[PDB]
RNA sequence: GCCGC
């Protein structure tokens, strides 16, 4: 109840201080949620292929009366599992099957139809699977898919820092984005014109897109500008009054109100003035006339006299005009706003800049400018507008653009239509002009509110949709040639594009790749992972400071220390370990309620916008017993900052410290006393090590080793866990509980562990059981851990006994001194396996036959090869060795007299086969581990195939037969019963088989109804399971269908280990990282009073300046907990009884200063107290947790209670001389690890080897025999030290020359030591290349 | 797929403006000249081992004479009398038996450099190899009484003959090309037989042309339209993929519905499918069927691998209608080697028994079949 | 290592009012190294551009 | 993609 059974074995001493509000989610549910939404069907068409179907479907061709109509689709029954998938190559998929159906519509009878083909389902494609743990075995590999971080869509509006004409002017711009589709902008020119780039082309006034929409002039002036009535009648020319706009003016003449002066000639504009002349209600006033020259007529007055009128809109007012106008009779003038304090003067000189005032002018005016070919007929021109924007098909805003869009600009409703409308434009051009005048803001790009995310299933859903849209085109055309006999498999099915377009996506792609298979944590690493690049994304190049800097808004959904370092630094982000993925894809991270002064256990998550609207309390804040906040004051942050509040002001609460760290870094204990930017190296490092021989636990944890074990899905994890029946290297059975159970057929759980297996980093994944026999297990309860596991818990190092000294210039920098001890114990030693395979195809002279048998090769090369000519297995191999015996035929008709007499002395071939065979590449020792010989179907099975057939067959048999005995065991038990009820011969009966001839008959009852539904339910029950065998073993042996050439693949498997070096890269995981620079004898290494050495010694020096305290602080605590196991070991070796074992157990449990974790041994049984004593009998594994953790006191009292010095410094002696060193030096233990950086894999030497056929230099790498490059920078070195010869040396000869290189060769076998150098082969090719174009060049003489 | 080959290695160079650009291999000629450069040689005797050294073929056999290579020097004093010395300085190189004139000449310079105290190193140096090679050919019975010893001591001394090496510099060759075949046209077994053609890669061209030159022009950036430039180059490219994919594809279905004989039942079933009677069958010409039919191969489950192989154009006479002298080869390997020890398979007696089995081919044209691929079984 | 923190901010070049007054011996809040995380990035940013 | 700057 308190304790599980897996946890029960081993309890780590948490340090707590802080009840959690929830647990740790899995951190693979997101690939798992977006894959199921996938492939998932929906009642709607909201999630699953279903939604592209109904956006394809229907189709019908053009003027065809013939439609397709589909409905419903289903996912087949994958051929093999993951692990035959893995084995042999290919990709784990399922078949897509779709039912649709074939209507032929009447052409005579309009709206009527004749036919209706309704045929079964079609076959297009094959959807790739994603597995349990969240990966796409696609061509027998692992391949993670990583989500994407892009911008939303919709709009945004921006300034460009307001530093482009160097005239400190700010220009506002304003930008679309649709989900697919063209964009738009509109931008503000130096001069405030409005300007509209669309889809990136030549900047064009905004003028032209407004008229498109017909729209006139007029009624644009109208839109664009707030309109003010000017009225002359009878001489007066009167003025309306709009106070509220008549903020800022100075008074040309005398303002009277009434006929009573209100405000005079070039008085003083004061608020007062305004409020006193609103507060009186005036009508219209009377102003000089003089006034009225600056502003602008808004309509057309048209003259009732004559069709003449002043139509010039845009245009200002003359003396004369307004005699024109008085006599035309206009008594009431229309101009716009013409004020300049918050608004101020566009659109209309947009107007003023381009002419074209119609419809058919402005679109082909867009026509030719977008598209600078032929012009148009007034079609073209039609048909591209309604291509580029609010086109159905053409372009689309998503659900998630649209709320966007519509949030920006303030609107109540969220749903819409996919398309922009005339509204949408004219709403944006309007906030755009207010943003200038004042009114509103420009939003942030790099604000996570603004950035959103995109996982597997959405991107595999857009490729499905393109593979649609590709075999929908082809589906048009057949359908007008298509005859009523045309089937839909007829009607150009077209399973190529589909297909072709998935395994694209999902094979080679951007963010597809291999999963990190060094540790668990680093494929949960990978497999959590956020990317800015991609298709849609930016490049590396193309990033800037900005985008890669911390933001406010990633305080619970990115951790900010979990982020390559070089080229892709800022870019690649992990989740937080709470953080959470909205419906429309924003970030998410959960809070607790706070209602009144006291916080509420309800849990509500929130984006970045709805976390920055509420103040959010620490989670480090006090609490009470009822839950109200100890201190008054609390920290909170607010808007991006953080102050002081009161409790009542908070409306939510950090759930947990770790909120902000991801769970790799929520693996480092004492992070907070760590340097951020050394913590990311820390983290980084921890997914590089590689799993040694043994897992071994650490002293020193978080509590999140145990979250990362299980949700790895590298354990074996009981499903529905019973009693533990048989328990073997290799398999656990396990009893289910009868207290839940499947009715009929009963029931057992049957686990596979994996062995020894190659990883995608070439090491070793292997499983080990945990339980031991008849052991009771829970549901979730871990039955074998897997690599870098122990007992369930992450183990990726191992704990060494570390002195923190100077030794003799030998961890002189970052060296680590380590000792023999360590070599000798085998720890940091690792497996690595290794894959070679050989393949036979037919050639033109003739089949490529695989035989034991080899031309030209003696006996000792044929030692080990089998009767197929294949190494033994369990072999060890070295150096060349042959793996697979393979001969090729080649090409010889005329036999000439000696190739005859050639013939008859030796063999019939005489040796004309040549030898192509497997060898293994120098540099590789292996041992034969395990061989997958695979066979065309009908050709003639290799001898040692059908041992491994036999192998798979009996591995079957032996799993399947247990169920059957089972239920054969209890269906005699129900005949034993019966017989019993009457008729009973007791030993008798059970003596005689098939029930003693079923007991007779007995009474009527029993022999009518009884027994004779027994015999019909064991015939039914051994039929079926003979069908079933017969099936399997059908299924094994089947001709393995290959590529047309390929007749034969055999794959060969080596395993070596890696022994410790010095030239092996070590680290901890602070941030503190070395190499080895000596491997020591015990003798040497320092001592302690008890004659106790350590194991490594580390420099001091590496401390202080990198900032790595914890560090030390885990040392300590890793001293005190070994302290504490030791004590324990003391006791159990002179076997005290279990009473004082039990009370020290319990004492050093409830050891701390209010920890919440609570363990008292009162309901501990006595045999597992004894079992948990013995468990930690080498230490007791502390847990700290990240931000809230242990403190120097409570490191101090459990130092104590070891018996150990307070200080966590000991004296040592000198193991070479015996002397006591000066000051005492601190001794502990600290996690090391051993990462995937080794000498053997980067030690390179090259004498001579091939050379590029151009430029005739030698090839570059290793795994090629390359050279190393003699770069610029090392050129002008040897020219600065003055060294002629050298640099000739290595410039010519050694490098291009090839006659040079010849002689030198030469002359160094003879002892000469003479360069005679040449001209490089590359100025001779540079030459060539200079000639090839038009120029002429020359070496004189 | 069942089981699917891993990916075979690859490379190509990076960083490196001319792309791919290449790499040097060893050969039997490189690596012997490179002998030639580290011996103590003269100018002379360095221009005879060249001289001989291009000579040598890819056995690593002397493939022109001793005397055409004094003949090609041209100078005095360069007689066969030094050519010889240089030929076995050359000859003791590090594939031993390396440039050796015959193969009785590769045996003794192997023979030479052993521990002359071999258990039958004089029994094999010259008495089986420098004499009496035709009867180690042989049986080499009376062998025995030719070199005065006991057939017990022999049965040992042809085995340090046969563990001597045959063809001494193909082990040093490398042999990277393995020449696989793609099988641009595969065939399966259907209640007809139908047949498919493969590798057309014609979509996926068709698609990265559009994507380049319709995309360029599509791509409005440029004034004017690119409608002639490169729509109209990649619509010549498809049209001509095409046409090869469906003419390849018509001629294969015509030699299929000949020849599905060969593929049922038994292999040598083939008719003597002349030119002419597939250009009739496709209403085109032979040449341009010819051509075509040169080097394009077909996978077959047990079929052979080669259009051409159909052609057998071998009338032969035979009793009724005619026949394929490829059908009646293999009907001759087959009989000759299902025979008695002794094997007569006399050509007049194989002519014999083929002319009854309704075969009227001459006495001779049997010799010729079966010295194509095979020997007579003591028929002299 | 033993006094103040002290004064930084660099999300754009300004200075956060309230500074880290904790050192790291004892620990850091989650603000304080959050605050912290910014000028470690603009730091290792700037090393690689 | 990673390592050393």
């Amino acid at each position: 109840m308190v304790y599980s059974y897996t946890e029960k074995k081993r309890i780590r001493k948490d340090f707590g201080k802080r009840p959690q509000v929830l647990d740790v989610p899995y951190l693979l549910s997101i690939q798992l949620d977006s894959f199921q939404k996938f492939i998932e069907q929906d009642p709607e068409g909201q999630y699953g292929l279903e939604a592209a179907f109904r956006s394809v479907f229907p189709i019908q061709s053009y003027s065809g009366n013939s439609e397709l109509q589909y409905v419903s689709y289903r996912l087949g029954e994958p051929v093999f599992d993951v692990q035959e998938c893995q084995i042999r190559g290919v990709t784990y998929s399922a078949p897509l099957r779709v039912k649709l159906r074939l209507v032929i519509y009447e052409r005579e009878a309009p709206e009527g139809t004749v036919k209706d083909i309704k045929e079964q389902e079609v076959y297009m494609g094959e959807i790739p699977l994603m597995t349990d743990n969240g990966t796409f075995v696609i061509n027998g590999t692992e391949r993670v898919i990583v989500s994407q971080l892009h911008r939303s869509p919709g709009v945004f509006f921006d300034s460009d820092k307001g530093k482009t004409h160097s005239s400190g002017k700010v220009l506002y711009n304003a930008r679309i984005i649709p989900y697919r589709g063209s964009w738009l902008d509109f931008e503000f020119d130096p001069k405030d014109n409005l300007f509209v780039r669309i889809d990136r082309r030549r900047k064009l006034p905004a003028t032209i897109i407004l008229r498109a929409l017909n729209y006139t002039t007029e009624q644009i002036l109208d839109l664009f500008f707030e309109k003010v009535i000017f009225e002359i009648r009878d001489n007066k020319l009167q003025m309306e009054l709009v106070p509220e706009r008549l903020r800022g003016e100075t008074a040309s003449f005398d303002i009277e109100a009434n006929g009573k002066v209100y405000v005079e000639k070039g008085r003083r504009i004061t608020a007062r003035h305004i409020r006193q002349l609103e507060k009186d209600d005036v009508k219209l006033i009377e102003v000089p006339v003089e006034y009225i020259a600056g502003k602008v007529v808004a309509k057309d007055y048209i003259d009732e006299s004559t069709g003449e009128l002043i139509c010039a809109a845009n245009m200002e007012l003359s003396l004369d005009l307004l005699a024109k106008l008085s006599q035309s009779g206009h008594k009431r003038i229309e101009t716009l706003f013409t004020n300049d304090l918050d608004h101020g003067p566009y659109i209309s000189e947009t107007l003023r800049v381009d002419p074209t005032n119609d419809r058919l002018s402005a679109l082909v005016e867009i026509y030719r400018m977008m598209r600078p070919g032929e012009p148009p007929t007034r079609e073209a021109a039609e048909s591209l507008f309604e291509n580029l924007f609010f086109s159905e098909d053409r372009y689309d805003l998503s659900a998630v653009g649209r709320m966007k869009f519509n949030r920006s600009l303030l609107r109540e409703e969220i749903e819409g239509s996919g398309i922009l409308s005339k509204d949408d434009i004219i709403d944006v051009m309007k906030k755009l002009i207010d943003i200038r005048n004042g009114k509103g803001e420009v939003d942030d790009i790099d604000h996570l509110g603004n950035r959103r995310i995109r996982s597997v299933g959405e991107m595999a859903e857009n490729q499905f949709r393109v593979g649609l849209v590709r075999v929908e085109r082809a589906v048009k055309e057949r359908l007008s040639l298509g005859d009523l006999d045309t089937l839909m498999p007829q009607d150009m099915i077209n399973a190529k594009p589909i297909s072709a377009a998935v395994k694209e996506f999902f094979g080679s792609s951007q963010l597809s790749q291999f999963m990190d298979q060094n540790n668990p944590l680093s494929e949960i690493t990978h497999k959590r992972r956020i990317s800015a690049l991609g298709p849609g994304g930016l490049t590396r190049e193309r990033a800037g400071f900005e985008v890669r800097d911390v933001h406010p808004t990633h305080y619970g959904r990115v951790c900010p220390i979990e982020t390559p370092e070089g080229p892709n630094i800022g870019l690649i982000n992990s989740l937080s370990v709470y953080a959470q993925t909205n419906e429309y894809g924003f970030l998410e991270t959960p809070y607790r309620k706070v209602t009144d002064g006291v916080v509420t256990d309800e849990i509500h998550y929130l984006s970045a916008i709805e976390e920055g609207n509420y103040v959010i309390a620490q989670a480090n804040s006090n609490l009470d017993e009822e839950g109200h906040f100890v201190e008054d004051l609390v920290t909170c942050r607010s808007k991006g900052e953080s102050s002081l509040f009161s409790r009542d002001q908070v409306d939510y609460m950090d759930v947990s410290t770790q909120q902000v760290v991801s769970v790799g870094a929520s693996l480092i204990p004492f992070l907070e006393h760590d340097d951020a930017n050394r913590a990311l190296m820390g983290a980084n490092m921890q997914r590089q090590a590689v799993p040694t021989l043994r897992a071994d636990k650490p002293l020193v944890g978080t509590g999140m080793e145990r979250a990362v074990a299980v949700d790895s899905g590298v354990t074996a994890v009981a499903k529905r866990g019973g009693v533990v029946q048989y328990v073997d290297a290799s398999r656990i059975v396990i009893k289910v509980n009868e207290d839940e159970m499947y009715p009929g057929e009963a029931g057992i759980d049957i686990y596979n562990l994996t062995k020894y297996t190659r990883s995608n980093q070439n090491t070793c994944i292997n499983q080990m059981p945990c339980v031991s026999l008849g052991e009771p297990v829970e549901r979730g309860d871990v039955l074998a851990d897997g690599p870098s596991t122990d007992l369930g818990e992450l183990a990726l190092g191992q704990n060494m006994r570390v002195a923190f000294m100077p030794w003799n210039g030998y961890n002189f920098e970052d060296s680590i001194l380590v000792s023999e001890r360590v070599v000798q114990e085998d720890r940091f030693t690792t497996i690595h396996i290794q894959e070679l395979a050989c393949v036979s195809r037919d050639t033109k002279l003739g089949p490529e036959e695989i035989t034991a048998d080899i031309p030209n090769v003696g006996e000792a090369a044929l030692s080990k090869l089998d009767e197929s000519g294949i190494v033994y297995i369990g072999a060890e191999v070295t150096g060349g060795d042959i793996l697979v015996g393979k001969v090729t035929p080649k090409g010889e008709t005329q036999l000439t007299p000696e190739e005859k007499l050639l013939r008859a002395i030796f063999g019939e071939k005489a040796s004309d086969v040549k030898d192509s065979s497997l060898r293994v590449p120098n540099g590789v020792s292996g041992t034969v581990i395990d061989v997958q010989v695979f066979t065309r179907d009908g050709v003639e099975k290799d001898k040692r195939a059908l041992e491994i057939e036999e192998m798979q067959l009996k591995q079957a048999k032996k799993d399947l037969s247990e169920e059957l005995q089972i239920l054969e065991a209890g269906l005699f038990s129900r005949i034993r019963a019966v017989l019993v009820a009457g008729g009973v011969e007791a030993e008798k009966l059970d003596k005689l088989p098939r029930d003693r001839w079923l007991e007779l008959g007995l009474t009527d009852e029993e022999k009518q109804n009884q027994l004779e539904q027994l015999a019909e339910q064991y015939d039914e029950l051994k039929h079926e399971f003979e069908k079933k065998l017969e099936a399997k073993r059908r299924k094994i042996t089947q001709g393995d269908d290959l590529a047309p050439g390929v007749l034969k693949i055999v794959k060969v498997y080596l395993a070596v280990k890696r022994r410790i070096q010095p030239g092996d890269k070590m680290a901890g995981r602070h941030g503190n990282k070395g190499v080895i620079s000596k491997i020591n004898p015990i003798e040497d290494m320092p001592y302690d009073e008890n004659g106790t050495p350590v194991d490594i010694v580390l420099n001091p020096l590496g401390v202080p300046s990198r900032m790595n305290i914890g560090q030390i602080l885990e040392t300590h605590l890793g001293m005190a907990a070994k302290g504490i196991g030791d004590k324990i070991n003391a006791m159990l070796k002179q076997q005290q009884e279990v009473a004082k074992l039990r009370e020290f157990i319990q004492r050093a449990y409830d050891l701390g200063a209010d920890v919440r974790q609570k363990v008292d041994l009162s309901t501990f049984s006595d045999e597992e107290v004894m079992r948990l004593a013995e468990n930690l009998r080498k230490g007791m594994p502390i847990a700290t947790p990240v931000f809230d953790g242990a403190k120097e006191a409570e490191i101090k009292e459990l130092l104590k209670l070891g018996d150990l010095p307070t200080s966590g410094q000991i004296r040592l002696y000198d193991g070479r001389t015996g002397e006591q060193f000066e000051r005492p030096v601190t001794v502990g233990y600290m996690y090391m690890l051993k990462l995937n950086h080794l000498v053997d894999d980067k030690m390179h030497a090259r004498s001579t080897g091939s050379y590029s056929l151009v430029t005739q230099q030698p090839l570059g790498g290793k795994a090629q025999f390359g050279g190393q490059r003699f770069g610029e920078m090392e050129v002008w070195a040897l020219e600065a030290y003055g060294a002629a010869y050298t640099l000739q040396e290595m410039l010519t000869v050694k490098s291009d020359d090839v006659n040079g290189r010849t002689k030198m060769y030469k002359n160094i076998v003879d002892g000469n030591h003479q360069m005679e150098p040449g001209m490089p082969e590359s100025f001779n090719v540079l030459l060539k290349e200079i000639r090839s174009l038009g120029i002429n060049i020359e070496l004189e003489d | 797929t069942a089981g699917t080959p891993s990916g075979n290695g690859v490379d190509y160079q990076d960083d490196e403006l001319p792309v791919y650009q290449g790499e040097t291999t060893q050969s039997l000629q490189d690596y012997l000249m490179w002998q030639v450069e580290l011996t103590p040689f003269t100018d002379t005797d360095r221009a005879i081992a060249t001289s001989i050294v291009d000579a040598v073929d890819d056995t690593g056999y002397l493939t022109i004479q001793i005397e055409d290579i004094v003949d090609s020097i041209g100078d005095d004093e360069i007689g066969l009398e030094e050519v010889e010395a240089v030929l076995k300085r050359i000859q003791r190189f590090d594939p031993v038996g390396v440039a050796a004139k015959d193969l009785r000449d590769c045996l003794l310079i192997q023979l030479s450099q052993f521990a002359k105290e071999t258990p039958w190193l004089e029994e094999a140096r010259l008495i089986i190899s420098d004499h009496l090679d035709l009867l180690a050919n042989h049986d080499f019975r009376t062998l025995m009484r030719v070199t005065r010893l006991k057939e017990e001591v022999l049965k040992e001394a042809v085995n340090l003959i046969q563990s001597l090496d045959p063809r001494p510099g193909q082990s040093i060759q490398t042999g990277e090309p393995e020449y696989v075949i793609p099988d641009v046209l595969v065939r399966k077994v259907n209640d007809r037989w139908v047949v498919e053609l493969n590798s057309d890669s014609l979509p996926r061209l068709k698609i990265n042309q559009q994507y380049a030159a319709m995309g360029n022009s599509a791509r409005n950036d440029a004034d004017g339209q690119f409608i002639r430039s490169n729509l109209q180059e990649a619509r010549w490219l498809i049209k001509s993929l095409e046409s090869a994919n469906d003419t390849l594809l018509r001629v294969s279905r015509c030699i299929v519905e000949q020849q599905q004989a060969f593929f049922e039942q038994g292999e040598e079933y083939m008719k003597p499918m002349v030119l002419a009677d597939i250009a009739q069958a496709v209403e085109m010409h032979e040449s341009t069927i010819s051509r075509v039919t040169t080097q394009k191969y077909l996978h077959s489950p047990r079929g052979i691998f080669e259009l051409k192989y159909f052609f057998s154009s071998h009338v032969n006479t035979e009793g009724g209608g005619e026949a394929s002298s490829t059908a009646i080869r293999a009907l001759v390997k087959k009989l000759i080697a299902a025979e008695n020890p002794a094997k007569p398979l006399s050509d007049s007696k194989l002519t014999s028994m083929l002319s009854e089995q309704g075969i009227m081919v001459a006495r001779r044209t049997v010799a010729k079949y079966r010295e194509s691929l095979s020997i007579p079984p003591s028929n002299q | 290592l033993a006094g103040m923190r002290g004064l930084m901010a660099k999300p754009d070049g300004s200075i956060i009012e309230t500074p880290i007054t904790a050192n790291f011996r004892e620990g850091l809040n989650v603000l304080q190294y959050f605050i912290s995380t910014h000028g470690a990035r603009k730091g290792l940013a700037d090393t690689a551009l």
